[PDB]
RNA sequence: GGGAGCUUGACUGCGAGACGGACAUGUCGAGCAGGGACGAAAGUCGGGACUAGUGAUCCGGCACCUCUGAGUGGAAGGGG
RNA sequence: GGCAGCCAACGUGUUGGCUGGGUAGGGGAGCGUCCUGCAUCCGGUGAAGCCGCCGAGUGAUCGAGUGGUGGAGGGUGUGG
RNA sequence: AAGUCCAAGAGUGCGGCAGUGAGACGGCGGGGGAUAAGCUCCGUGCGUCGAGAGGGAAACAGCCCAGAUCGCCGGCUAAG
RNA sequence: CUGUGGGUAGGGGUGAAAGGCCAAUCAAACUCCGUGAUAGCUGGUUCUCCCCGAAAUGCAUUUAGGUGCAGCGUCGCAUG
RNA sequence: CGUAGACGGUGAGAGCCCGGUACGUGAAAACCCGACGUCUGUCUUGAUGGUGUUCCCGAGUAGCAGCGGGCCCGUGGAAUCUGCUGUGAAUCUGCCGGGACCACCCGGUAAGCCUGAAUACUUCCCAGUGACCGAUAGCGGAUUAGUACCGUGAGGGAAUGGUGAAAAGUACCCCGGGAGGGGAGUGAAAGAGUACCUGAAACCGUGCGCUUACAAUCCGUCAGAGCCCUCGACGUGUCGUGGGGUGAUGGCGUGCCUUUUGAAGAAUGAGCCUGCGAGUCAGGGACAUGUCGCGAGGUUAACCCGGGUGGGGUAGCCGCAGCGAAAGCGAGUCUGAAUAGGGCGUAUCCACACAAGAGUGUGUGGUGUAGUGGUGUGUUCUGGACCCGAAGCGGAGUGA
RNA sequence: AAGUGUUUAAGGGCGCAUGGUGGAUGCCUUGGCACUGGGAGCCGAUGAAGGACGUAGGAGGCUGCGAUAAGCCUCGGGG
């Protein structure tokens, strides 16, 4: 039984070519007429995954 | 392969009812209690072996304060004079002495009382 | 000689299995669980945070779309052809496969910036800015095919 | 804090550096476009005295785009 | 006096000196059992098993030491 | 600045493989309670027990002394 | 009231109605199969020794006796 | 000497004792596949390769609509396939598909059609094999086994192997009603007697040694008086480096496990012994830690051949690059109307320059970057997934 | 004159010896399990699968076989 990767971390995580686990921001997706345009230049982008999150989301990737 | 553990089990419950043979009871029989009072068979045991050299020179020192006493000088101060006198023999061989050689222990007592100060209660 | 009980493994190459929960002077017991829970039981699944958003439902999904259709190219560096070829000569997509550039089957694509110091003619399904400036400064031909 | 003029920093759109706070949140120097004030005088001042005035993701809209377009001369059918 | 990591040595690096209570738990190293490749040993002049004696190892445990019962297998080494 | 000097078995980062996420009492600073509870909830490079034997507290997890590598017919002490 | 022979069968029967009875079992009988149902809950989890050695906290949680992450334990880096 | 040492049996390890084994080989009859016959339709009776304009040639179907099914596709932009319901196309200038459509096109010719062998499985039969079990195991079943037994029924469902080489199975006598024994005999051995290989523990006795009826005991442990045997000085019982027991008496001493802040706990479990009873296995699964091969390469999957574990097998996979949502380059790329300003990447590490003290950059040279396949162990994934346990849910039946 | 003083075991404990019960252990096997390579892949109104009752000189079970009943005929193999 092959190993089936994660749909939704897959769908929301990638590897850079040095393997960073990169991801989006929240808070971003609506609601945004209070955010100031510095706000959402901040959740802009993406952001390399969190060390406490790492693992996890290395494990939802693989498998 | 299956396997079977007789051979293995047996082993240990060998030396287990070997070392309880002696004990009144199941302690004796059983492997199971035997094990339990072999826990604390080993237990006591390192304890009691601890424990038996502090008994022994309790027994060494009740000895020393009785011959001490017959001397007519206390076991403290006996200790103390010795300790003064510079003599190095051991509770041990002090209650050895007093026993089986009252006169050597007699004489160790006369070097101790003459090794104490003048007044052992002095301020020094 | 060496017969067959001569043969061992690599020192370090083998290892005894940690049989769990034989005894207490082993992982004895609990078998390394601990006491009681979930894990004492089973295993909590990966995707699991104690039932509060998951990381992997609260982060948005990655922008974009992965287009079916793209055309993504076998890389080859002019370095890499220097390597290979120090006489020069021609160089095609078969050559590049002989001395192990790119993949058997695959639209090459030739590029490089690491001082291309030979005369080679090199045909590959396309070529970089630099790749062709290289090439036609050491005195080769670029041809896409 | 209280009045006044400007005519719309109503300073917005692209924002190295640093940072403070797990995600989330929060601070701004500074560079560029375009402007607003003040101009002589300088070249200076990034929503509200500051901390609450909010809701992730999913899924859907709606405007714009040099993206895609399931054979295409090509378009219609998704993305940013 | 006996046992367990690091340091110095001059040379084959094994000697000396600085080191250790433990539940969950982690790491390391081992004891015993069975089945097996190969090697080699013991066995109706008595294998295993079992009950002992005498002992032994830091531990699991040991017994090519030994007596009794027993009657056909077993040990050791290195690997799986 | 030094000190800890055969390093603390230190701190940091990255991968270990975890369990733990029911704490208890005691001293100090507090909340709730009646400034009751062996109460409850916090803080404490505070302790101990948890997970800690040994000695003293008559007995007596949490107090006091003191952290058990093993032996010894040794010695000195801690609290008492 | 009774014998004999019949009929009604499970979300169904029968019930002068008690959830009563339906083979000593009934708020949905029994047997087999799905099936080794599932259970964040109890329980059990078997040899040894050497080194190290916790936690009972924070945040979040259809969460509060569960779990994720962090804090705290366990080899190689850099560090002297 | 064996072209036959496969495996068994035979009084204990047998190639040469036997069944056999390598291999001299064998079928009347019956049943399975081969060659030649009888037997079975189509032609020479002008077609057959070329010529050419025009007419005719597969339906309640395709399509469409509604509601569903199934496809990665959970109704979605929803194609292709398909059930039911309704409505319903001509003849190649047709029709259908390429996940709308002019069509540039390409592919194919459904519905009236139909029809072939080459891959799964084993009740049964034959020959074999096992780092499978070996009588609580292995099938429930080595034994009366789907039997006994239980249930009205569906259905549930056991326990029970070993004398010896050979019954040689103990004649005869004695005690006893017998049973069971004691002589005797058989046997290598009755320390093999149809209660039978070995014969563990629990459990139950009998004999001997010490101890114990003034004593408060987690039943032990440390001292320890008193009561027998192994070598000798000495010559004879008191010593010893010595060597086991029994335990008057004294000190200390609160079972084990689980679970707890904390249990000797008057919390849980265990009457005892023996046997069994719980992190295992599958997969090029995933993540981390020694070895082959490289030199940028590692590997093969299915499959083919081999009487094996061996040889082939390049499809694919992973490295080989990145940035981007994509279009784009290449150590660059993306964001950017703005050679204006940043993220992600160009292994790493040295040196020399120019910019910098906003802490380091930009170039230049030099080393050239290491992943991959087996098997290493620990975790993890999908499976029951370390083991045991519900009440209950569903399907099909059995019961008045 | 006072004081000292071994000496019992109804039973029990411990140990050793010697037994019984029991059926573990060891070594086995007539039996299973998992497969490999082949055969055959259907049987039945010409009465199947499966059975009830019978059947041998003698009681029953299993096996075989059906009133032709551990059996009848033919053809082969073997001695």
């Amino acid at each position: 039984p092959k190993a089936k990767t994660h749909s939704g971390a897959s769908k929301r995580f990638r590897r850079t070519g040095t393997g960073k686990i990169v991801r989006q921001k929240a808070n971003r997706r609506h609601l945004l007429e209070h955010k100031p345009t510095k706000r959402t230049r901040r959740l802009d982008g993406r952001t390399t995954v969190s060390a406490a999150d790492n693992s996890r989301i290395n494990k939802l990737l693989n498998g | 392969a299956r396997v079977k553990r007789a051979l293995n089990a047996q082993k240990k419950r060998r030396t287990v009812l070997k070392a309880s043979k002696g004990y009144r009871g199941q302690r004796s029989r059983l492997y199971r209690k035997a094990k339990e009072q072999q826990l604390h068979s080993l237990t006591y045991a390192y304890r009691d072996r601890r424990a038996r050299k502090g008994e022994f020179r309790k027994l060494w020192i009740s000895r020393i304060n009785a011959a001490a006493r017959a001397n007519d000088i206390t076991y403290n101060r006996l200790i103390q004079g010795l300790k003064a006198a510079g003599v190095e023999v051991d509770r041990k061989n002090l209650a050895e002495l007093a026993v089986s050689d009252p006169a050597a222990f007699t004489a160790l007592v006369d070097v101790a009382r003459a090794a104490l100060p003048e007044d052992v209660n002095a301020p020094s | 000689v060496i017969k067959l009980h001569d043969l061992k493994p690599a020192p370090g190459e083998k290892k005894a299995k940690t049989r769990v929960g034989r005894g207490e002077g082993s992982k004895g017991k609990t078998a390394g669980r601990g006491t009681k829970g979930t894990k004492a039981r089973k295993n909590v699944p990966v995707m699991f945070e104690g039932g509060q958003m998951p990381i992997h439902m609260r982060l948005p999904k990655l922008k974009g779309f992965k287009n079916r259709f793209r055309t993504e190219y076998q890389v080859v560096n002019v370095g890499d052809i220097n390597k290979a070829f120090p006489q020069g000569g021609t160089v095609g997509v078969d050559e590049l496969v002989a001395k192990g550039l790119v993949r058997k089957n695959s639209l090459v694509k030739v590029l490089g910036d690491g001082k291309l110091t030979v005369k080679v003619d090199v045909t590959a399904n396309k070529f970089s800015g630099s790749a062709r400036e290289a090439i036609t400064a050491a005195g080769g031909s670029a041809t896409e095919l």
